[PDB]
RNA sequence: CUAAGCCGCCCGGUGGAUGGCUCGGCUCGGGGCGCCGACGAAGGGCGUGGCAAGCUGCGAUAAGCCCCG
RNA sequence: ACCGAUAGCGAACUAGUACCGUGAGGGAAAGCUGAAAAGCACCCCGGGAGGGGGGUGAAAAGAGCCUGAAACCGGGCGGCGAUAGGAGGGUGCGGCCCGAAAGGAAUGAGCCUCCCCGAAGGAAACCGCGGCGACGCGGGAGUACGAGGGGAGGGGACCGGGGUUGCACCGUCCGUCUUGAAACACGGGGCAGGGAGUUCGCGGCCGUGGCGAGGUUAAGGGGGUUAAGCCCCGUAGCCGC
RNA sequence: CGGCCGCCGAGACCCCGGCGCACGGACCGAUUGGUCCGUGAUCGGGUAGGCGGGCGUGCCGGUGGCGUAGAAGCCGGGCC
C-alpha cells in the first residue's frame, strides 16, 4: 500500500507519513485512531505516552466484547493497546520530522487525517483435538496520517 | 405449427397480383387460385393428363393451383394454366393440338376468368 | 449436408441469370458505375493474359 | 402536429408514472442489487406471482407507449445513430436527430458537427 | 458542531473477476515413418557446471571429445 | 464455424513434479512490468522493515509490477439518529442534500392571471307542497362544478431525475414436495467464476424446396485446386408402380 | 323485535384517452415481414402443459463501418 484516502493534499501546507504490514492488531489501532483524530501532534504524543505508561486508558466503542469499566467519567470499556501505541508513535515522530524538513512550525502542526485499514493476512495453522488443524493467523495494519499547520 | 408460406418470391408475387386482379374486375376465380395456391406444401394439388383429358372439353381453358404430371393419355385439345409442368406433361399438351402456359398469361388473354376450370 | 444434383442446378441457373441483373448487382455493393454493360462479354483474348 | 402533440403528452404523462420493474427481492442481496433487472417470478408461494396488492408490480402489455410516438426522442425527433459523415449525409433534418456513435473519436466529430451544423441537423450529442 | 448504529457517493486497503494477449492443449481427410536387446535393450540409481539447488543434456573424456560437409 | 488459464490433456511453468498411504496405488496449485531497466542517483528520519523529499518514464505500469470488478474493512462527505414494533418492501406526497454533460428549457421552467368547449356524473341559496319524524317531491336545473381539449397576457430559472429520511394506509421472506407454507416441514453467512434435453441408429408426423410414374444415389472413379472446398460421372442397391 | 329515512363504501358497472389479441378488408416490401381501416356486451386472471414473437452471448460466410485526436473491459449518471 503507498496511496493516502486524503484527498486534498497541499505539499505547502501539509505534511504526511505512513506505515506498511505493521503486525499489531487492526482493531485496536482504529479504536486509538478514532481517539487521536483532530488533537495537536504534541497532545497526540502526551496522550501515547500516558497510553503506554498505563496511566489513561483508551475508550472502546466498536469493538468492545466482554472488556471491564475504568475509573472515572466516560468509561464504558477502555484499555492499553501499548504496542499500537508504540507503533503509532513512530508514525507521528516520522510525520513530525517531514514536516520539520518542509519547513514547518512544529508546534502548530495538527493532525487533520489519520486512518488505519487491514492489510495482508500471514497464514499459519494450529493443531487441535480429534486430528484437525486449525487456522492461526496475524492480521498486519496500515497506518496512513496527514497533519497541517494551522493559522 | 406455423404455416410459413410459400419460400417462393416469384409465387409469392404470383399470389398478390392474384389477389389485386380479382379485386379489379370484381370475380372471385383469381382469389380462389389465390387461397388454394397458398396451401401447404405437402398438400399441394397435382393433377395427370389422364384426368384433364377425362373431364376437360376441346377449346377450353383450365387452371392448376399447382403442378401438371404427365401419366396417361390426352387426346382433347385444351389450354391448361398451372405453376408448373413436367417435361412429359407439357410435351403431351402440345403434341395433343393444346398450349401449357403459366397463370399470368392466362389471365393476360382472359382477365375476366369466365370459362376457365379449377381442377385439384 | 446434401444438396439433390437437379436442385443445384437450378441453383446455379438462378445465380448465372442473377449476374446479369443490375440492380442486384449495384445493391450488392459492387461498383459498376463505369461498366459498359451488364454482363459484361469479353474477347477470349483475355485468356492469354499473363502479367 | 396537433394529435402528436398530444400523444407525445399522453407518453410523458404514462412514463413518468411507470416503476421500474425490477426482480423478487433485488434489494436484499448484492448479487441482484449491483445488477438490477426484471425476472418474472415463478414460485409456487411467490406473493410477487400471485400479484397480491402491497408488493411490486409486473409488467404488462398495457403500459405500452401510443403507437405514433413509441421510440421517439423526448424532443419528439426520431433518433439516427451516425459513425461518419457519409452516414449524417442521408438524414432528414425535418423529422429525425443524428445521435453521433459513442465510439468515434474527436478528429471524426469535428467533420461530423460542421458537416450537421452546415446541414441543418439537429445533434444531441455536439460534443 | 449527537454517542452508538443504518443506508448512499468519493477516496484507500483486501481480493483476484472481467477484457485483451498466447511458444500450450484437443480433433482431423491426405501425406511421411514405424521396431530396440547378450556387439548387453527399455526402465532406474549415482555422479558431472568457477560460482550450480530444480529441470534439460551428458557419463570419471561427464551442459562435453574427434572428422567430412 | 474446437477451448482461451476454474476452459483446453492431470500438466501453457523446475508436472506425472510437490505431497498423501506399509503397499497395490492416489496426485495438485502456479502465465502477463515497460518501447527500452531507463529496475529510483542524492537528501532527512528510523535498530531495522520501511516513511517523506527528489529523480526515470507517454503513463508507476516500482518488481507485493497489464487491466483491477464483487464480497469485506478504514476515512471523508449528504440524510436519519437514545418514547418506539415489524420479512426491512409498495402507493402518495413533505423536509434536508446533489443537480456541467448525456433529459426539457431565455426561440422562455416552476409559477400567477384571464377567456372558450366539455363525456359519465352532478349541488346549493330561494320559493310552494307531503310526512308524527329522520326527510322527500316540483321550480331553480341538467344551472354552478366536472376528466380532458384549446387560446391570451405577466414573470424571468427552474421542472424532470437522484440520495436519505418523515407521515398516512397497506405488506407475515425466497425455492420445494404437499389438499393445504410465515410455519415449531425440507433447502437458504456474503461475493466472483463453473453447472445440468447432447450424439448416432431406426420408426411416426409436420414447415419448405427439387423431380415426378418415376425419385435417389452408396462404395468408388475422373477434372481442377494451396486445400478435404468446386465440376462431372457412378443404376449396385432402396423405395413407388 | 317490526319497519323507515339519509350517507359512506371495490380493480365490479358507466365515460374519456392508450396497448395488445381474435376475425375480415385494402395497400408496400424479392422467405416467416410492415402500415392503415372495420367489428368485440357476446376478447384481456392462471399451476401442469400446448403454440407464436422477441432480447442477449462465442465462432464462420458476406455486407457497411469504428479506433492511439483513444478499442475491449470497469464505477457513477441521462434517454428510449
Amino acid at each position: 500500500r503507498f496511496g493516502y484516502s486524503f484527498q486534498n493534499f497541499d505539499p505547502k501546507r501539509m505534511a504526511r507519513a505512513s506505515a506498511r504490514d505493521l503486525r499489531i492488531s487492526p482493531k485496536l489501532a482504529v479504536e486509538v485512531c478514532r481517539e487521536l483524530r483532530g488533537m495537536m501532534l504534541n497532545d497526540a504524543l502526551r496522550y501515547l505516552d500516558d497510553v503506554i505508561a498505563l496511566k489513561r486508558p483508551v475508550p472502546l466503542k466498536r469493538y468492545n466484547d466482554s472488556q471491564g469499566h475504568k475509573p472515572g467519567k466516560g468509561f464504558g470499556p477502555g484499555r492499553y493497546p501499548v504496542k499500537v501505541a508504540k507503533a503509532i508513535k513512530k508514525v507521528l515522530l516520522n510525520v513530525k520530522n517531514n514536516a520539520v524538513q518542509k519547513g514547518l512550525d512544529p508546534d502548530k502542526l495538527k493532525i487533520i487525517h489519520i486512518a488505519a485499514h487491514k492489510g495482508p493476512v500471514l497464514r499459519g495453522w494450529y493443531p487441535r483435538a480429534f486430528g484437525r488443524a486449525t487456522p492461526f493467523n496475524e492480521q498486519t495494519t496500515h497506518i496512513e496520517v496527514v497533519v497541517e499547520e494551522i493559522r | 405449427m406455423k404455416r410459413t408460406g410459400p419460400t417462393d418470391p416469384n409465387l409469392r408475387r404470383l399470389i398478390r397480383y392474384l389477389r389485386k386482379k380479382s379485386n379489379e374486375y370484381g370475380v372471385k376465380i383469381w382469389k380462389d387460385v389465390a387461397w388454394r395456391l397458398e396451401r401447404p406444401r405437402r398438400q399441394r394439388a397435382e393433377v395427370n393428363v389422364s384426368k384433364i383429358n377425362r373431364y376437360a372439353n376441346d377449346g377450353e381453358m383450365i387452371v392448376v393451383p399447382g403442378s401438371v404430371l404427365g401419366a396417361g393419355k390426352l387426346e382433347k385439345k385444351v389450354i391448361v394454366a398451372a405453376w408448373k409442368f413436367s417435361e412429359t406433361a407439357r410435351r403431351k399438351i402440345i403434341e395433343a393440338g393444346g398450349e401449357a402456359i403459366t397463370i399470368e398469361e392466362l389471365i393476360e388473354r382472359n382477365p375476366t376468368g369466365s370459362g376457365v376450370r379449377i381442377m385439384e | 449436408e446434401d444438396i439433390n444434383k437437379k436442385e443445384k442446378r437450378l441453383a446455379l441457373m438462378s445465380a448465372i441469370a442473377a449476374t446479369a441483373n443490375y440492380d442486384l448487382v449495384r445493391a450488392r455493393g459492387h461498383i459498376i458505375d463505369n461498366v459498359p454493360q451488364l454482363p459484361l462479354i469479353v474477347v477470349d483474348d483475355l485468356q492469354k493474359v499473363q502479367k | 402536429e396537433k394529435e402528436f402533440k398530444r400523444l407525445l403528452r399522453v407518453r410523458a404523462r404514462l412514463k413518468r408514472k411507470k416503476p421500474r420493474f425490477l426482480r423478487q427481492e433485488w434489494w436484499r442481496y448484492p448479487k441482484f442489487k449491483n445488477d438490477p433487472k426484471w425476472r418474472r417470478p415463478k414460485g409456487i408461494d411467490s406473493k410477487m406471482r400471485l400479484k397480491l396488492k402491497g408488493k411490486p408490480r409486473s409488467p404488462s402489455i398495457g403500459w405500452s407507449s401510443p403507437k405514433l410516438v413509441r421510440g421517439l426522442h423526448p424532443s419528439g425527433y426520431e433518433e439516427v445513430l451516425v459513425h461518419n459523415v457519409k452516414e449524417l449525409e442521408a438524414l432528414d433534418p425535418k423529422r429525425q436527430a443524428a445521435r453521433i456513435a459513442h465510439t468515434v473519436g474527436k478528429k471524426k466529430r469535428i467533420e461530423i458537427i460542421k458537416r450537421a451544423e452546415e446541414l441543418g441537423i439537429k445533434v444531441l450529442n455536439p460534443r
